[PDB]
């Protein structure tokens, strides 16, 4: 779908063109239209239909990359006798600068935040990070072979080095992530699945998604 | 080019077994040798040069990083420049290649844009990653071979040598990444 | 943000000037944050879990 | 101009060993530089100059904050002023750059508006950020160096030398920005 | 006018290796002067008097509070008066100023309603901040200063000498607002 | 840390039964399941 910018409204009523801007088959289109082909077999073309207020009336034109195909007064009328567009269309939200977003525009900011709360976790809970203590028996055999030996269970650790691990400020995590999947189930999850009897629901769901 | 009796000159004369000035004489500065030597290849075999991965190719193999080769006849090359898809970095620091032949240990290590050689050491030739620091490596030394002396180093600069060993142990000069946040 | 940016990171505070002083300073706090991470001597990871 | 000889005069009577007004001999004098180019050297491989990058350009490429360049023939040029989209600045405080052809490296470091060179140091040439303390710099070169003769140094004078090697290991002098109420 | 050489005096005899009377000669006071530069240099490099912020201008540029000014040829102005908002004061007590050109820096410092100098100080120039007390000033001094002698400073003005550095390094003579209830 | 397995794993025993296991196999009297449970699965 393709319409203008400029145009405010989320009902399209300010639009001055609109157009369908297809890819079909170089078969099925110049042995439609007289256009002589390779101007092999399943070719693209990207022919595009296009509904311009020119002046009083709404031009139909359809074209593609070199010259156009066919180009006439809209045939279809209105309730008031003059030809205009078929086309119709409409958008959810509108923002102050024209963006036309949807409902999944919110919805990632709190859901960011459940993927990225997980593997902060799990990251934290199989690693414990290696200190060193006595500067003679450590120093000695390496640095980054010990730590992956503290963090697996069949390991051989060298005297010298302490597993001070990070297994602290993790129930200021777990207490973080809850406060997410919580949200993004107030704010998204309310369509009747939320488990009143048709009281919590007929009146207190249907009335956020209407 | 920092020979190997430069230690050992540093080295004695920093236990203040021979005075500043003079030279070492022939006895002296040849069991030196032979335990500077020693530490040198105490490293490679288990110690902080890193874990090594085994391989046995008779074949015209080049080797990789930390590989300990073991072939009987072949020719093995060290890499110079190393091309991880179009990447072409040269090898990172401290990160060694040994290579063994029937009889014949030759271990290699790169430090600071060059491949030091480490075996065979002998009083002319240069010490391998002596580069990074001259007095820190003529403290290590001296540690323990004043103890057939009489003399014991100093605790000021006994804990000199105890950050040089440390500071290629940990390989720590490397910039790497930063916490992320996920 | 001030709770996930005080969760996450450990200041770091020196206790040994000889050990400490000696490494950085910069680096070594970014070593205490991460937990994949090797931490020098002299050095006490102070966290605000409080 | 401090130049080097300075330190290692200011550093022999800061541990009495030598009077006061009275100058080193020529094997004192001499014995001293090596020691003194060890610390020097000591910072740039792996110490409080912060951490480095790897890179490897052989073509006409300049230089970068905190990048070590090991290129084999090129011309690197290190930057006087940063143009970060017109914020045309001087480079931060103690932040270093090493370039390393086949066999000669060339630190350099940028304390207070000048690039200070700390490479192949004579007893003439000026030493690289003494400029900041002198008799600071004196008490850390002494600390160790004066273990090979009989003395050490005093504790109220040992402790002056922990702070200037504190004052940059922390580069706490550049203001920066306060906490935040996020 | 407290001169340079009156708290070199002074602080020779505050560790009692000079008599009560008599001047110290040649060579001590003018190893003195050297000690005493280093001692004011690095209060302005990183020290207690405050964090620094960067600025480049080629320009007619005046300078603010605590602005390390790094400019190569203009005119730099240390302002006497400011007018924030017709509130026309006198800066702040203990508030520094940095213009560093070439090679010469000026440092500055504003203490009891006076620009002090404290760069190049002679044997004739009057000391900074030495206003605020000058017997306190003489034992910071000589608290190291004395190390080089044999002697120490006793324990009863050793402290006198860490209330100076406190004083200065947390400027809390000016009044400041109460607690709020908010 | 193995507390903290627990406790991550209790977390995706839960959400692999809100997700998927909905088709009227939880177990309110035909109010939770015949306008709650049956327009999840629509």
């Amino acid at each position: 779908f393709f319409h203008d910018p400029r145009s405010r409204e989320l009902d399209f009523s300010d639009a001055r063109f609109k157009g369908v801007a297809k890819w079909r088959f170089a078969d099925e289109v110049g042995m439609e239209y007289g256009i002589k082909g390779e101007i092999s077999k399943l070719r693209r073309v990207f022919v595009v239909e296009m509904y311009v207020r020119w002046n009083g009336v709404w031009i139909r034109a359809l074209f593609w990359g070199r010259g156009i195909l066919e180009m006439s007064v809209s045939a279809y009328l209105d309730r008031n006798g003059k030809p205009t567009c078929p086309i119709e269309a409409r958008s959810c939200y509108i923002d102050r600068e024209n963006r036309r977003y949807g409902e999944v525009r919110d919805l990632r900011s709190p859901q960011d935040a459940i993927n990225k709360r997980e593997s902060k976790l799990l990251h934290m809970l199989n690693n414990r990070q290696a200190i060193a203590t006595n500067p003679e028996y450590a120093y000695n055999s390496d640095a980054e072979m010990v730590r992956k030996e503290m963090s697996k269970p069949d390991g051989i650790i060298p005297p010298g080095w302490q597993p001070a691990s990070m297994t602290d400020l993790a129930n200021g995590q777990f207490a973080l992530l809850s406060s997410a999947r919580e949200f993004i189930q107030r704010i998204g999850q309310n369509p009747s699945v939320l488990a009143r009897a048709q009281l919590a629901r007929q009146q207190a769901g249907m009335v956020d998604s209407a | 080019m920092i020979t190997c009796r430069d230690i050992i000159t540093l080295g004695l004369q920093q236990a203040r077994v021979v005075p500043l000035g003079r030279e070492p004489k022939a006895k002296e500065a040849d069991a030196g040798l032979t335990v500077l030597q020693s530490i040198y290849d105490s490293m490679f075999a288990d110690g902080p040069l890193g874990p090594f991965t085994e391989v046995y190719a008779t074949s015209a193999y080049t080797a990789q990083e930390n590989e300990r080769i073991v072939t009987n006849g072949a020719a093995i090359t060290i890499p110079q420049t190393i091309t991880e898809g179009n990447e072409t970095r040269k090898p990172y620091d401290l990160t060694a290649i040994i290579v063994i032949n029937g009889a014949a240990q030759e271990n290699h290590v790169f430090s600071l844009g060059r491949w030091q050689t480490a075996h065979d050491l002998t009083l002319n030739s240069e010490a391998p990653l002596a580069e990074r620091d001259k007095a820190g490596l003529a403290a290590l030394f001296a540690m323990e071979f004043a103890e057939m002396f009489g003399a014991e180093l100093p605790p000021r600069t006994t804990a000199r040598g105890f950050r040089f060993k440390g500071a290629i142990s940990q390989k720590l000069a490397t910039k790497r990444d930063d916490p992320v946040y996920y």
